[PDB]
């Protein structure tokens, strides 16, 4: 990402704890997953804390 | 019947507690509710799953 060029690039950004990180993990079940925001893994991307 | 699991003082890692169910249904988001997940790593399931 930092020696590249891409077509496009989409960023989602929210504030969240680092406390409920794991909330936000490829496979969890949490309230987050089920409710609140489900990652899309069709395109290369990247979930930073 | 998950009592044993919430009732008591835990046991530590050389004396643990083992809980084998089969037959039942039991209910997750209340268990998912009681616990605040730090971390997990999961090997050939996910936790959605
Ligand atoms: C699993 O447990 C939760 C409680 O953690 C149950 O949710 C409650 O359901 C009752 C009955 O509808 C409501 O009056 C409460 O307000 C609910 N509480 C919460 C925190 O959601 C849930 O019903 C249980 N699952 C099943 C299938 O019975
Ligand atoms: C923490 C309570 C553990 C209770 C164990 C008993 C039954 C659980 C059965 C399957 C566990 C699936 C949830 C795994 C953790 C999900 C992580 C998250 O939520 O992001």
């Amino acid at each position: 990402l930092a020696s590249g060029c891409y077509s496009s690039l989409t960023v989602d950004y929210f504030a969240y704890p680092t406390s409920l990180a794991s909330y936000l993990q490829q496979g969890s079940t949490g309230e987050i997953t089920q409710y609140n925001y489900k990652q899309d893994f069709s395109n290369p991307t990247c979930r930073i804390l | 019947d998950f009592s044993p699991m919430l009732t008591g003082t835990p046991p530590q890692v050389y004396n643990f507690r083992r809980l084998v169910f089969t037959d039942c249904n039991y209910n997750l988001t209340k268990l998912l509710s009681l616990f605040q997940v730090s971390e997990f790593s999961c090997h050939q399931v996910c936790p959605d799953a």
